[PDB]
């Protein structure tokens, strides 16, 4: 058994992981104050579980997990909820002035002030595993400390972890809920940095999971909380064969090897269905070949592009519910015949089905009904590169005036990092397009 | 008020749209990179279809359809209905062809050649490519060392085909001609055929004895008109509407234009476009598409039609301009953006 | 990013200092004696921001009052909320200024400088994290304007990390005290585009303006004019002082309202302004802020571009209808906007109305259309400057001739710098 | 269409449907660089003093 260390970092990290890890412990009957009445080992074990969760002598099963912000606001609302028996007060690590949206606040000014706190408070967890296997960073583009910290942290674990996989679940931004102007200067930024460090990334775009909230939970203006609680379902559909018995993507290096066999090219598209309204009292359930069709439907997709004018490099099927493998190879046999499906030419054209028994779990009280079988597909496709465009034009219209960057400057970065990212990311938009255009 | 930007100085036909949607007052165009926009009128190569749909609050329109080069380019429209089972690689309307590189098709198109050539049938092929605009980059032969030598040349990719050796001709004259029809396809996907074609027609005389003569030949405009001595000679600016086309079919042929012609048209028409459907429809999409096409046909001795190309960008007949861009405005701006009669379009199913 | 420190200066300065803390003291459900008698814990989770807090839960606004006289001060210490202030924290002389910059800024003020700085050293030291710094004042007298700059160029040089805010009123011949007031608007703009993060400019001809044709008022006062920057303030500080998503502190808003150093000059707007009882629909809310009749800087937005504007929208509402009003008045003048900074409009809501209205909204634009203010400070200077006219009333107290023509040639670079980006 | 590699257990299975084969910076350069964007702000703050001093 090899254990997982999960890291969040800025509001956005913070929000989505307290939200991530209380529907964990739904799905693995732990109530908040730790207790486990289906765990018979007491005090140890090397279950599925135990990859996420460590076990006092009490019984008492603690994640492994540590949270970081530089304003101590978001995370004391962890020290203080439902789940406050859950965390030891060092795993939480908060500051006092946060980083204004400013990337290089949060790498430079304010990042060189408490990154040796955050190693070391992970070095604790980490003594306490019998074989890592790697980390999990949740973070989002905009924020000065998701975007200027994050990429610090990453640097400082390829050091002193240099054999281990990184994982990164990333908020890419939109106006429609953003606090910034500035927000394309950090996003282009922190994966100039970054990009090198991280095995496998899986970006949410919050213009997806909105309208998704308007359009199937008819919510008139969604808040963070609707966000969140959809996005833990996503989050939970990935790491779910970490956490239960199975044989696909059972550990983290099986995430590089099945999505990723380019490694500047690591961020796969997700798709998740069905997103039922809890409030529609009366609803039709949706079947294997219903489900398996809407995870080609832009729509459902937590990046609006069209993967019809883009290439395939893999492509997996997360089921949760009643399903079998004969429903699932029926459905895709009437896909193909429907659907404008490119593979690359040097790459097989298939697909890696896992299926998970138990269906979906929802928080009570919460927006999504409760599902008879859903699904979350995976797919590493060229389209995403949609994404990339988007942000470096809105960072050309900015930068041909050097509007804003005298706020950069100032905390010590030279104007040089900015064209350095930039060339990077100009890179990225061609290595997109020679795998996938003709 | 609906906005609008325009990013193809050079559109005959849009620079007429753009100016009905202002004298209605009630449409403001925009600087042509401001993106607070309703409706594009976007540039031909590289439109940036991946920074559209993503503006909160505005309904946003383009005219091209993201995808529909594979129809509008010769090398890929060959390839489009040699490979799609829906066109079958058999589908009686499209002349034999084949894609030919200065992957490639050369190993096939010389067995079909020495097929014909025992057989002692026509075999008179024509090679164009895609870059060839404004009546150069074509050579008709029939012997196939010529075009070949003709396309290592160049070093753009090319497409050989039959040249429809028994072309319908008009009298008096013995001339060749081509039908230009203009179909309309808005974000709905319902296929709108312009009730108004027009034949480009060629001044001179057919002379099925000298291919090298490109100009009873080609019914190409800019030929006509500059090397053809009796331009203008029999219609004006060698352009013969329907109306006229059709009292001759009745004159000389005992029919008329919907009988012998048009339904194959309308038929080509509907297998192309819903081919493709699947791979270009806006109908889920975070923004939305309408285009305007220009097809191209030959019509044989036989009165039966064959498709020749696709035009993403056409323009349009001088006296057609007024009525078809106000069509344009009508069922696809206008559509999706309403305002505060027969129809002129013809709907396939 | 918690605490922040505010000072007011001189007549102008405290007069619309004393009415801010009056209005915001009652929001906030604090009574004249530093009770909280509230009904809601929205009024208190916040309150850190502008209150210290004392024995038996009292309130203490984080207040620091100046004059180089003390007329204007005994006045608000026998205010309606005069015994909220901390008694210490007076700070006065009594020679006054004459209405003159250099009085203010090189002699009279240099003397007293020394004990402000005390006081303000005295309310940082306490804070567990100090945002900045705001400063109340007007640019045409003395006090305010020549010691308020320098006590900004002060606690830059002893806190150069922190945010410096400022409320500047801008003189006007329709609403004069002295001809001299151009003389020293055009000596303080100078140490505002040098020494501040975010100014205010709140002109005096607007406000005037407004009470006039607006409100209907034949004869306003300045008791009038300000009423109207009382409920300007507390619009802008709203963001500040509530639980929110956008602009919650000082430095963000300045990250997302200034995108070159020098054109931080802000141009505010209320929404609605009636001469009482009919609610006003999001639709009307929304017209009203972004017209030039609401607006406090008497310049036509229509004559430049707006660089970056946020706008704050408080009562119970749709949010929903919000979004759309907003999202339907850049969509509908997308002229007035510069393209090279995308999604330049953000948009706040909070759920506690103003006193006295179940909805309303405040508007802040950085606009290119700010110069004409200058221009016409500019045009007033050189009328007098070219003749020389005054200026022995500043050579007495040691200034020199080209100092003046400095403090002239900088205020034109100014209004070119905003002229180079209107055409950008 | 062929199915490789089925595993069941009692909580679930996972197979492969296949359709068609084919056709770092050392701790000491972070160092330096953070060291030096640490000393750009001290010289930015130092001229300011400066220019105030003046
Ligand atoms: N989906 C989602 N997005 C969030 C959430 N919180 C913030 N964001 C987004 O994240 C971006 C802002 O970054 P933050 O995480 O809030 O900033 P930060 O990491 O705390 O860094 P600071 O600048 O120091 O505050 C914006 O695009 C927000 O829309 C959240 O809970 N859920
Ligand atoms: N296969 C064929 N058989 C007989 N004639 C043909 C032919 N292909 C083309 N032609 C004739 O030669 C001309 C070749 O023009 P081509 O097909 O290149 O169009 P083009 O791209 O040069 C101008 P447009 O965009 O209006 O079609 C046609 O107009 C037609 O008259
Ligand atoms: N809006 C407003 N303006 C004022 C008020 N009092 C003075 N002014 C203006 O302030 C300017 C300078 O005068 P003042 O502030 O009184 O001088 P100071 O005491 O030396 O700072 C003049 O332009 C006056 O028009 C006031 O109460 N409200
Ligand atoms: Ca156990
Ligand atoms: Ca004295
Ligand atoms: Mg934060
Ligand atoms: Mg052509
Ligand atoms: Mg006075």
């Amino acid at each position: 058994m090899r254990e997982c260390i999960s890291i969040h970092v800025g509001q956005a990290g913070v929000q989505i992981g307290n939200a991530c890890w209380e529907l964990y412990c739904l799905e693995h009957g732990i109530q908040p104050d730790g207790q486990m009445p289906s765990d018979k080992t007491i005090g140890g074990g090397d279950d599925s579980f135990n990859t996420f969760f460590s076990e006092t002598g009490a019984g008492k099963h603690v994640p492994r997990a540590v949270f970081v912000d530089l304003e101590p606001t978001v995370i004391d609302e962890v020290r203080t909820g439902t789940y406050r028996q859950l965390f030891h007060p060092e795993q939480l690590i908060t500051g006092k002035e946060d980083a204004a949206n400013n990337y290089a606040r949060g790498h430079y000014t304010i990042g060189k002030e408490i990154i040796d706190l955050v190693l070391d408070r992970i070095r604790k967890l980490a003594d306490q595993c019998t074989g890592l296997q790697g980390f999990l960073v949740f973070h989002s583009f905009g924020g000065g400390t998701g975007s200027g910290f994050t990429s610090l942290l990453m640097e400082r674990l390829s050091v002193d972890y240099g054999k281990k996989s990184k994982l990164e679940f990333s908020i890419y931004p939109a106006p429609q809920v953003s606090t910034a102007v500035v927000e394309p200067y950090n996003s282009i930024l922190t994966t100039h940095t970054t990009l090198e460090h991280s095995d496998c990334a899986f970006m949410v775009d919050n213009e997806a999971i909105y309208d998704i909230c308007r359009r199937n939970l008819d919510i008139e203006r969604p808040t963070y909380t609707n966000l969140n609680r959809l996005i833990s379902q996503i989050v939970s559909s990935i790491t779910a064969s970490l956490r239960f018995d199975g044989a696909l993507n059972v550990d983290l290096t099986e995430f590089q090897t099945n999505l990723v066999p380019y490694p500047r090219i690591h961020f796969p598209l997700a798709t998740y269905a069905p997103v039922i309204s809890a409030e529609k009292a009366y609803h039709e359930q949706l079947s294997v070949a219903e489900i398996t069709n809407a995870c080609f439907e832009p729509a459902n997709q937590m990046v609006k592009c069209d993967p019809r004018h883009g290439k395939y490099m893999a492509c997996c099927l997360l089921y949760r519910g009643d399903v079998v493998p004969k429903d699932v190879n029926a459905a895709i046999a009437t896909i193909k015949t429907k659907r404008s499906i490119q593979f690359v030419d040097w790459c097989p054209t298939g697909f890696k089905v896992g299926i998970n028994y138990q269906p979906p779990t929802v928080v009570p009280g919460g927006d999504l009904a409760k599902v008879q079988r859903a699904v979350c597909m995976l797919s590493n496709t060229t389209a995403i590169a949609e994404a990339w465009a988007r942000l470096d034009h809105k960072f050309d219209l900015m930068y041909a005036k050097r509007a804003f960057v005298h706020w950069y400057v100032g905390e010590g970065m030279e104007e040089g990092e900015f064209s350095e990212a930039r060339e990077d990311m100009a890179a990225l938009e061609k290595d997109y397009e020679e795998v996938g255009v003709d | 008020m609906y906005t609008f930007v325009v990013r193809d100085e050079n559109s005959s036909v849009y620079a007429e749209v753009s100016r009905l949607l202002l004298a209605t007052g009630q449409w403001k165009r925009l600087r042509k990179d401001n993106p607070r926009f309703n409706l594009m009128l976007g540039e031909r190569n590289r439109l940036p279809f991946g920074r559209l749909g993503h503006e909160p609050g505005l309904v946003q329109l383009v005219n091209y359809y993201r995808g529909a080069d594979k129809l509008c380019r010769k090398a890929s429209l060959v390839k489009l209905i040699k490979t799609s089972p829906e066109l079958s690689e058999s589908c009686t309307w499209f002349p034999e062809s084949y894609v030919i590189y200065p992957t490639d098709e050369r190993e096939v198109f010389l067995a079909a050649y020495n097929r014909r050539r025992e057989g002692r049938e026509g075999n008179v092929w024509i090679a164009k490519s895609s870059a060839g605009a404004k009546g150069e980059g074509i050579l008709i032969s029939s012997e196939a060392s010529e075009l070949l030598d003709f396309i290592d040349e160049q070093g753009q990719v090319h497409v050989i085909q039959k040249y429809l050796e028994k072309p319908l001709l008009l009298e008096p004259g013995h001339r060749k001609f081509d039908i230009r029809s203009w179909v309309l396809v808005d974000h709905l996907y319902n296929i709108y055929l312009y009730r108004e074609g027009v034949l480009r027609t060629s001044s001179e005389p057919y002379n099925s004895a000298n291919f090298q003569d490109k100009t009873c030949h080609l019914t190409n405009h800019c030929i006509q008109k500059e090397y053809s001595k009796n331009y203008g000679r029999y219609e004006e600016g060698n352009e013969m509407f329907f109306e006229e086309f059709n009292q001759y079919l009745m004159d000389a042929l005992n029919t008329t234009l919907e009988n012998s012609i048009l339904l194959q048209i309308k038929h080509i028409i509907r297998s192309c476009l819903m081919c493709i459907e699947p791979a270009i429809s806006t109908k889920h999409l975070h923004y939305q598409s309408f285009q305007l096409f220009g097809f191209d046909f030959m019509v044989d001795e036989e009165l039966k039609v064959w498709l020749i190309e696709v035009n993403g960008a056409p323009a349009c007949a001088q006296k057609l301009y007024a009525e078809l861009c106000q069509g344009i405005v009508d069922v696809a701006i206008s559509s999706v953006f309403p305002l505060a009669p027969t129809s002129i379009f013809i709907k396939l199913h | 990013m918690r605490e922040i420190v505010h000072i007011q200066a001189g007549q102008c300065g405290n007069q619309i200092g004393a009415k801010f803390w009056e209005v915001i003291s009652d929001e906030h459900g604090i009574d004249p004696t530093g009770s909280y008698h509230g009904d809601s814990d929205l009024q208190l989770e916040r309150i850190n921001v502008y209150y210290n807090e004392a024995t038996g839960n009292k309130y203490v606004p984080r207040a620091i009052l100046v004059d180089l006289e003390p007329g204007t001060m005994d006045s608000v210490r026998s205010g309606p909320f005069g015994q909220i202030f901390r008694p210490d924290n007076f700070v006065f002389g009594q020679s006054g200024a004459g209405n003159n910059w250099a009085k203010g800024h090189y002699t009279e003020g240099a003397e007293l400088v020394d004990s402000v700085l005390d006081v303000v050293r005295k309310e940082s030291e306490s804070c567990d994290c100090l945002q900045g710094f705001q400063l109340t004042h007007s640019l045409g007298g003395g006090t305010g304007s020549g010691m308020g700059t320098l006590l900004i160029s002060k606690i830059r040089e002893e806190y150069p990390d922190r945010i410096m805010n400022t409320f500047s009123v801008m003189p006007s011949p329709k609403v004069s005290d002295t001809v001299v007031e151009p003389y020293n608007a055009t000596l303080s703009v100078h140490q505002l585009v040098e020494n501040t993060d975010e100014t205010y400019c709140i002109d005096n001809e607007a406000l005037y303006d407004i009470c006039f044709r607006t409100l209907k008022l034949t004869t306003p006062t300045y008791g009038d004019l300000n009423h109207l920057v009382s409920a300007t303030m507390s619009g802008v500080t709203t963001c500040l002082r509530f639980p929110g998503q956008l602009n919650a502190d000082l430095r963000k808003l300045a990250v997302n309202m200034v995108p070159f150093p020098r054109l931080h000059f802000f141009m505010p707007g209320f929404a609605p302004l009636t001469s009482q009882y009919r609610a006003l629909t999001v639709p009307e809310l929304t017209q009203q802020m972004f017209d030039s009749k609401n607006m406090m800087a008497a310049c036509d937005p229509r004559h430049g571009r707006y660089l970056t504007v946020a706008a704050i929208f408080r009562g119970r509402m749709s949010m929903k209808e919000v979004d759309e009003q907003m999202l339907n008045v850049q969509n509908k003048n997308s002229s007035y906007f510069v393209e090279w900074i995308p999604n330049n409009v953000k948009t706040a809501v909070c759920d506690i109305p103003p006193r006295g209205l179940k909805m309303s909204a405040t508007f802040i634009g950085n606009s290119t259309a700010i110069q004409e203010l200058f221009k016409r400070i500019s045009e007033q200077f050189t009328a007098m400057f070219r003749r020389k006219a005054f200026l022995h009333w500043y050579t007495g107290e040691g200034m020199d001739e080209m100092e003046f023509t400095e403090a002239e040639s900088n205020m034109n670079d100014l209004v070119s710098e905003y002229q180079q980006y209107q055409d950008a | 269409m062929e199915v490789i590699e089925l595993n069941k257990c009692t909580s679930g299975q996972s197979f492969e449907v296949i359709l068609k084969p084919p056709s770092d910076p050392s701790l000491e350069e972070i160092q330096k660089k953070l060291e030096a964007a640490e000393e750009r702000r001290k010289y930015q703050e130092a001229e300011l003093l400066k220019h105030l001093a003046e």
